């Protein structure tokens, strides 16, 4: 039951690097594919013992993927599944979607088909990309449109980097974010947003890093991705991509679960006291541990999954949940108040060059809360400020896009925010 | 990847030769094209400005143009004069005599095809051309008149490429009285045909040397020393690895296509070590601007700053955040997060710490009003118009240039007054 | 017509031809279609010897063209310092106002001819003279940030 991971643009590629770095360590696969199988969902096996990720890396310029081709994992991936153009999208969604992106889209789909043809029962795709980049936004939306046509019954899941000014390199990222969300909403089944500012604060407050790098952010992001995808790579809950939709998305447009992760401990605190199931469960309802800055106390929950990893006894989870039920988290009246629970008994893994301490118990909570609409409103407000003066719009109109798509996208967002308000 | 550099006229070739001197030293290229530098980072982006030749020589991707022959002798006898490709020298034997019409329609138009033949050649050797940078003055005849013709012709042939200019604005402090004519006619072309124009104001350069540097009689070498420092810092982000090309930087700097004229600044200003608070403060100080405009008289649409040297990026973030919040009213509120910062570990020559400011400010209208007022004083009296119309120009071209110029001014004011 | 030829000779700096044309009776105060005289043209194009020759033989130093320009307006605009001095010596009206409300001081200020500014001030240029938009020469110097001009005008 195979899953293909696709990584688009700089953010998507570099987070892909971290994710597969963690995957290999968690499964005992060396950087050359050799291993001294549940993970066959994510790795094919050649007739020589080589375990190869079912993964594609795509960018419109070469320098980020060129590092994959020469780095520690230069022999892990299919070389033909590392695909680059020459001229990037210049932080312009229109270029990623309409002009530059179409020069390479057919090659990317033919290479994905090569992976797909090696699958006996393809479940679908995991797509990693930024909101703010021209490629992460434009080429991802183009790829999703094409994948829905060519793989009509396959699921598509998203890991999407929500922009933050602290590490932002483009004033137009609010445009690209709204444009890509408008054209992707129909084609994505479930999308896990990661707010760069949330990861930034965690690295500063929990890991004691003054100026977090992209490497620091990405090893922390890969830890949350890994806890989310472990059910697909190991043996109960969220066993296939469709089950993500069943458990987390009762309402098809409201498909943006909030991820919360605990504990996050600095590697300098190797001998920290070990937190109990109850303590790490309690930490899932502390806003400091959320992947998106918002306030679930002012929202309503539509679904809630708890994915535990490590030395975790089910009765201790059940007692910890009982506390949570009877102590201001509100569910909507049309879904079960219950909490779905997955337990992976493998100890959580940490990259040797990482900033995290080893922990005996970890948990990632995935909750579909209307409170995440606050993150949409922040982006939409920044969109409105610029578009009211038509600032930067000429760059997009000159690259194969019509100006009416701006307001068509913004009206979709307004309706999405309306969907959150009606449910909440 | 590659940038194609064109320098036209006396000013264009003089500040161009200085640019190539500065960044050759920064990259470890000697006057014979050999790499003699220490750091491997000097070569990572060497191909942006240099072609790697047969015997491993590094040759500037530069084209040298003038209607006056003596300009090529002067550059060639320079320290890096014999490093330029000899066939990239395109010179006439007449000169334009500070006549825009001669540069644009007669003498220059007879020479433009030769320049384009060399442009075409350089572009064919490029793996992935970013675009073009032009150095020239607006107040003469060749750099302004032929330079803008070259811009339009290059625009026609390579429309999907970025065109940036370093354009020297005339001032009576460093001056003939037809320079406002030439500059107005040139600004008219720059508005339509360039993606980014760095406004290098001789009025500002003289003032800096005369009043800040206390140079009693500033020379062109004094003025160009500030120009070579500004051009080095402005191109640092492209010569030492952000993941951003000329187009990515234009997309972030130009909210409206006509308003692409930048005020450049530099700190420290010296003649021939600051802290981070001092770099940040001086960078935004009106006295450090290379355009004679007061930024406190307008509002910033976008700002880029490039810090160079080994410093605390923690401190840089903090200093850049306060200079925004404490001067919050000077940055337009309808472009969120419109001030971007980058740091480069390698400092310029002779300094351990420096910073370069790039402002897209509505206060630039003060420069355009100053030119327009001079243009109008002359044009009202119709002084020396036959000099221009004798080369085939209609008088309507003058009125159209004045009108577009004042339209550009009114556009800046509209966005200066715009509210959220 | 010797008047047309005198106008062209004065514009082009044909000193010998100016003398021959006047010896045949050329009107020293001839006008072209817009009312410019040989003195206006010699003053515009920097031909000092011809300015002095014309003034010596009955040229009106304060003649105005259709736009109200005097020879001093044009000399102050173009920046010919010696000619400004010669015209003031022969009675040029330092405060002549043209049809845009400009005085010689306005034009010298606008074009940055600082030595001429000092000469016009010494000869009584009116620092309060307003153009049609209400600007004095000091307003122009503050509006355009010309500090050197502003302190000259404040002396
Ligand atoms: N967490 C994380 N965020 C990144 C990374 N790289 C970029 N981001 C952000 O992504 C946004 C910029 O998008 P990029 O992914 O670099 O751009 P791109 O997809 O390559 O598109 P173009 O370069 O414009 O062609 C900004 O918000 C960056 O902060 C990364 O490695 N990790
Ligand atoms: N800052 C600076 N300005 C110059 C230089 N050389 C000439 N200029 C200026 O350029 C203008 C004259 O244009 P110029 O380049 O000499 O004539 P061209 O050869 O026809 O392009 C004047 O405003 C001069 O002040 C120089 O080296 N540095
Ligand atoms: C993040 C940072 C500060 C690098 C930035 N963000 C948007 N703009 C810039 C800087 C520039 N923006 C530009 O447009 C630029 C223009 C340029 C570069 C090389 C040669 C000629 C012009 N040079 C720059 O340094
Ligand atoms: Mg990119
Ligand atoms: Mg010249």
């Amino acid at each position: 039951r195979e899953c293909i991971s696709i990584h688009v643009g700089q953010a998507g590629v570099q987070i892909g690097n971290a994710c597969w770095e963690l995957y290999c360590l968690e499964h005992g696969i060396q950087p050359d594919g050799q291993m001294p199988d549940s993970f066959n969902t994510f790795f094919s096996e050649t007739g020589a013992g080589k375990h190869v990720p079912r993964a594609v890396f795509v960018d419109l310029e070469p320098t980020v993927i060129d590092e994959v081709r020469t780095g520690t994992y230069r022999q892990l991936f299919h070389p033909e599944q590392l695909i680059t153009g020459k001229e990037d999208a210049a932080n312009n969604y229109a270029r990623g979607h309409y002009t530059i992106g179409k020069e390479i889209i057919d090659l990317v789909l033919d290479r994905i088909r090569k992976l797909a043809d090696q699958c006996t029962g393809l479940q679908g795709f995991l797509v990693f990309h930024s909101f703010g980049g021209g490629t992460g936004s434009g080429f991802t939306s183009l790829l999703m449109e094409r994948l829905s046509v060519d793989y009509g019954k396959k699921s598509k899941l998203e890991f999407s980097i929500y922009p933050a000014p602290q590490v932002s390199t483009a004033v137009v990222e609010p445009y690209n974010s709204i444009l890509t969300t408008h054209t992707t909403l129909e084609h994505s089944d479930c999308a896990f947003m990661v707010d760069n500012e949330a990861i930034y604060d965690i690295c500063r407050r929990n890991l004691d890093i003054e100026r977090p790098t992209y490497t620091n952010l990405n090893r922390l992001i890969s830890q949350i991705v890994s806890s989310i995808t472990a059910s697909l790579r190991f043996d109960a809950l969220n066993v296939d991509l469709t089950e993500f939709q069943t458990n987390l998305v009762p309402y098809p447009r409201i498909h943006f679960p909030l991820a919360t992760y605990a504990p996050v401990i600095s590697a300098e605190k190797a001998y920290h006291e070990q937190l109990s199931v109850a303590e790490i469960t309690n930490a899932c309802f502390e806003p400091a541990n959320q992947m998106v800055k918002c306030d679930p106390r002012h929202g309503k929950y539509m679904a809630c999954c708890l994915l535990y990893r490590g030395d975790v006894v089910p009765k201790d989870v059940n007692a910890a949940i009982a506390t949570i039920k009877t102590k201001s988290i509100q569910f909507v009246d049309w879904c079960p108040t219950g909490f779905k629970v997955g337990i992976n008994y493998q100890p959580p893994t940490v990259v040797p060059g990482g900033d995290l301490a080893k922990v005996q118990r970890a948990v990632c909570m995935l909750s579909n809360t209307t409170a995440i609409a606050e993150a949409w409103a922040r982006l939409d407000h920044k969109f409105d400020l610029m578009y009211a003066k038509r600032a930067f719009v000429h760059w997009y109109v000159g690259e194969g896009m019509e100006e009416g798509e701006f307001s068509e996208a913004r009206e979709d967002m307004a309706a999405l925010e309306k969907d959150y308000e009606e449910v909440g | 990847r590659e940038i194609v550099h064109i320098q036209a006229g006396q000013c264009g070739n003089q500040i161009g030769a200085k640019f190539w001197e500065v960044i050759s030293d920064e990259h470890g290229i000697d006057p014979s094209g050999n790499y003699v530098g220490d750091s491997d980072l000097q070569l990572e982006r060497i191909s942006v400005y240099y072609n790697e030749a047969s015997s491993h020589k590094y040759v500037p991707r530069a084209i040298l143009v003038d209607l006056e022959p003596g300009t090529m002798d002067s550059v060639r006898s320079g320290a890096f004069g014999h490093l330029f490709r000899p066939d990239n020298f395109i010179f006439g034997q007449s000169g334009a005599g500070n006549n825009w019409a001669k540069g644009h329609y007669t003498e220059g138009a007879e020479l433009v095809d030769s320049v384009l033949d060399v442009v075409r050649k350089e572009c064919e050797n490029c793996d992935c051309l970013q675009g073009f940078q032009l150095t020239h003055s607006l107040g003469g005849g060749t750099g302004s008149g032929m330079g803008t013709l070259l811009i339009s012709k290059v625009r026609e042939e390579y429309p999907d490429r970025i065109m940036n200019t370093f354009s020297v604005v005339p001032s009576p402090k460093v001056s003939t009285v037809v320079e406002p004519y030439n500059a107005t006619l040139s600004i008219h072309q720059l508005v339509e045909n360039t993606d980014e124009t760095y406004c290098i104001d001789n009025e500002a350069l003289y003032d800096i040397c005369f009043r800040t540097l206390k140079l009693a009689t500033p020379t062109y070498g004094d003025l160009n020393h500030l120009v070579s420092a500004t051009m080095s810092g402005v191109t640092t982000s492209l010569r030492f690895p952000l993941n951003a090309d000329l187009r990515k930087l234009a997309v972030n700097m130009v909210p409206f296509p006509r308003l692409h004229f930048f005020m450049p600044g530099f700190a420290p200003l010296t003649a021939r070590a600051l802290t981070v608070p001092e770099l940040t403060q001086q960078m935004f100080d009106a006295k450090n601007m290379m355009a004679a405009c007061d930024p406190r008289h307008g509002r910033y649409l976008t700002v880029a700053t490039v810090f160079r040297g080994r410093m605390s990026m923690k401190e840089v973030d903090e200093q850049m955040l306060a200079i925004q919040s404490k001067n919050s009213s000077y940055f337009v509120e309808w472009i969120p997060n419109n001030v971007k910062v980058a740091v480069c570990d390698i400092p310029p020559r002779g300094l351990k710490m420096s910073s370069t400011f790039i402002g897209n400010s509505t206060a630039i209208q003060e420069l355009f009003k100053r030119i327009s007022e001079q243009f109008t004083a002359m044009f009202r009296r119709k002084a020396f118009l036959h000099w221009y119309t004798g080369e085939g120009m209609d008088e309507m071209e003058f009125t159209e240039a004045e009108s577009n110029m004042n339209d550009l001014v009114s556009e800046y004011q509209q966005y200066q007054d715009a509210t959220a | 017509d010797l008047g047309k030829k005198l106008l062209e000779a004065a514009r082009a700096g044909q000193d010998d031809e100016v003398r021959i044309l006047m010896a045949n009776g050329a009107d020293v105060n001839a006008t072209d279609a817009s009312g410019l005289t040989p003195l206006h043209l010699a003053a515009t194009y920097g031909h000092l010897e011809i300015v002095e020759v014309l003034l010596k033989h009955g040229a009106d130093v304060n003649a105005i063209d259709i736009m109200g320009s005097t020879p001093l307006h044009l000399a102050a605009l173009i920046g010919h310092l010696e000619i400004v001095e010669v015209l003031l010596k022969h009675g040029a009206d330092v405060n002549a106002v043209d049809t845009w409300g400009d005085t010689p001081l306005h034009l010298a200020a606008i074009m940055g001819h600082l030595e001429i500014v000092e000469v016009l001030l010494k000869h009584g240029a009116d620092v309060n003279a307003q153009d049609k938009f209400g600007k004095t020469a000091f307003d122009i110097s503050i509006d355009n940030g010309n500090e050197d001009l502003a302190e000259i005008l404040q002396k």
